[PDB]
């Protein structure tokens, strides 16, 4: 479906702890893993509105004590067509 | 403790605040039994073999010593 | 847990005091299992697919932690 | 989708904010708006269990500061037969 | 139209839910999103002035408590013909 | 409690830290039952006659009293 | 086999030191180093469950004292299909 | 398979409930006990990586009362062809 | 039977008297006197499970007091096969 | 030989002073410079041991007072053959 | 000729500054400007050692009060042939 | 070659860890392992000077902090032709 | 091979003991002997660099407490192709 989750982190290590978290918790699909300069990496998954929730909830609490740990995560649950240009796939 | 198989993952929206942010696991003993539904306090892909602990012990295994469970998974099996 | 069934409502109109106002609906697995009792702390309907959490677990998400119950309905299933 | 979402508000500005604010943040749809008396508004959406509860987040938020503020926000996942005679279409 | 907006983040995430606010609450077009290094980034729009200042308002209020938080915001109701050669289209 | 025969030990290199340094068997009532897994207190092998004990009285009996366990090996039958 | 083991260093020299050791204390597989930007690196082993382990403990044990020191170790017992794209081989 | 496994006590009745413990605790072989001089004696277990942990550290914690107590425990996941020449067959 | 008691005391005469103590007190085999190595010396006994719990309790009372005195008692109910190669005949 | 001596400092002048003072004072060659982000700069070399050793120490000692100066020195004494995967040639 | 200068600054306008500062004060030949990572730039130069000397001692007094300012300056009178591997051409 | 390295601790789980971390840390081999008595043990390699000290050293540093601990380690880059006869082959 | 050692002494008997002390420590072949004015005596060995650093540290170590004492000690792992002509054969 249409609904994007997303997670930024410190490090690589707590980046796939969180995006491995996210998967085997919801049915949701990995569209993108970004590093984003200065030690920042950002995780976004993509499904159904529920399912994006759980996953980020899940993800969160898996990977708040790895590493240097957690700086975000957030939900849209419906996203402009514009933003679709910028979004990976 | 049991020995169970999980099948895939199960979301409800509206759960009680104390659940926490934990995941759902769907779980029989053989494909065909009866299914249950485990927290997983591990990280689990369908079709492992994992050991799964229920009663007040579940509840201490999963999270705090309050947490509203029966049922928890605690270990995948090396080989089975 | 388990994932239950709605038929219906009960009513008791003698139950002892400590019981609070809390409703009561009969479960089952499937249409023709062995039929319980639950205390629903959500809101359900009949027809719906629901997570039973059966033990002190229970006592504690129905009110408080010497609620007299050993089954509690703790959510819906989204899809089913 | 069947679900409910509620917001109550003191005045109309405020309520009109908050439906905006909804239907711009998920995919749900609007069904009726009433006035209470006694200078209540309440507003009211219909649609899935994810998109129900993101939108009457979405909605508290943005009308907690304009005009005289919020009253109350809720969702209810699904509603018995009952009900649906009173509530609008 | 001919005027550009401007918003600069620490992070990923407030960067997309900026340019999301942006993009739901006013007619702009998302022209450019970079990567500086270090962990900024960079969101560009383009419109009408009024549509515009709508816009870069709207984004610095959502993403102001995400994640890292925002760094700047800037308005420019007309650019020089020079600039058209470093910006993105 | 219940008299189990041992089959042979179960490994599972994630486990919760809290399952603590004790080892896992495999029992069933007689052979061709469904298995389940006990902590063993006692050290038993496999062919042996046992007594397993379940529930917060499993907790305490193997470890301490918050210990992770619903069935812990108690004793060996002497002859059965 | 099928089991990831990772560490991250601040540099380049502590995470050689750690490769060097996981390599010589367990029958793991090397599969990636990765450069995360600001100063990270990573280095990421595959294997069965104790090997993986075993290397892992060893691993940070060595390179805890090297350079500006560790940052993360971390283990996953197995890995959902989804995180296998965006695994090295 | 390869992998060795050690227990080092202060007298003989801890070292034989040490050897029985290990035993029963996991499917390893029992290659050595060695009186070493003043009172050492050590037991040695060979398999794998992971049943050679467990059971290693099942025989610590049986073995930590009894008599005059444990000296070390120690596991090596794998062993350099030289050193097989001095360990007992 | 199958069931083993040990007692290992701090010289040769208190292992003697515990022993014939032992043997006087119940009906068990005895199978093997050992010098471990500075001044320990262990002496060992098969039988049934109650017999050998009242010899091992009787010889541990009658050498508590004689020369250097006791140093470990035990009892193990039923053996694993691999250890029964260390064990005397 | 197979021998590797690693000499990681923040910024390219002291790099180069350290390769140079490496190159002069052993017989070593040099094998690679990398930068891995955030200033870290790190510069590889290959020999017998005690060339590796004189090499190392002379470098470190010639830039530990260029620029922003050394942050660690290291010496193997063999790899494993998998590091060669990850080592440049 | 073979001598190598070579001047580290914080940010590319100290960087350009010095470079031509360098250039003007003696017959010397740019060979190479480095961005190493962080806001590290690095600028190099070729020529006659009495000319290097002097390019860099001019070079160095006319970059220190600009921008964020001089990092390090050097001169190698002659270069291992090693390292020319790595100097740009 | 002919170079000497020996390590001397208590117990023999020390030792045997001592060893492997000489065989895999160096290119020496190992001609033996003797108990002196007492709960002394003590391990011999040959080799290149410059492996037998970087083999020595990663030993004692291994060892340093299991069982009992480390008595001595000592290094003679050549030995007397009389001393070969009470050295094992 | 061609490594230089250095050792410097007040007095000849210290020289000679030093000298005795390195030949008898390493295979170092002694190429010179000079007496400076003053009462400084430098004695000179040649070799591999393992051999060398052996046998300097052994000399000095001897002859510390001899005579009027060590005034230094110094190893060159390689030297240029000029100092040839001012060093003894």
């Amino acid at each position: 479906g249409i609904a994007l989750g997303m997670i930024e982190t410190r490090g690589l290590v707590p980046a796939i702890e969180a995006a491995d978290a996210m998967t085997k918790a919801a049915e949701v699909r990995l569209v993108g893993r970004q590093f984003v300069g200065g030690g920042y990496v950002t995780v976004l998954v993509r499904g159904e509105t529920g399912a994006v929730n759980a996953a980020v909830r899940a993800g969160a609490d898996a990977c708040e004590r790895v590493g240097d740990g957690l700086v975000a995560a957030h939900i849209i649950a419906r996203v402009h067509s514009e933003v679709e240009n910028i979004l990976p796939k | 403790m049991k020995i169970m198989q999980v099948e895939k993952t199960l979301v409800s929206t509206n759960r009680i605040a104390d659940m926490g942010h934990k995941p759902l696991l769907v779980v029989w003993e053989k494909p065909g039994a009866p299914r249950q539904v485990a927290v997983d306090a591990i990280g689990c892909i369908p079709g492992d073999w994992v050991l799964c602990v229920g009663s007040s012990a579940a509840r201490e295994a999963a999270g705090s010593k309050s947490y509203p469970s029966d049922l928890t998974i605690i270990g995948i099996i090396d080989q089975w």
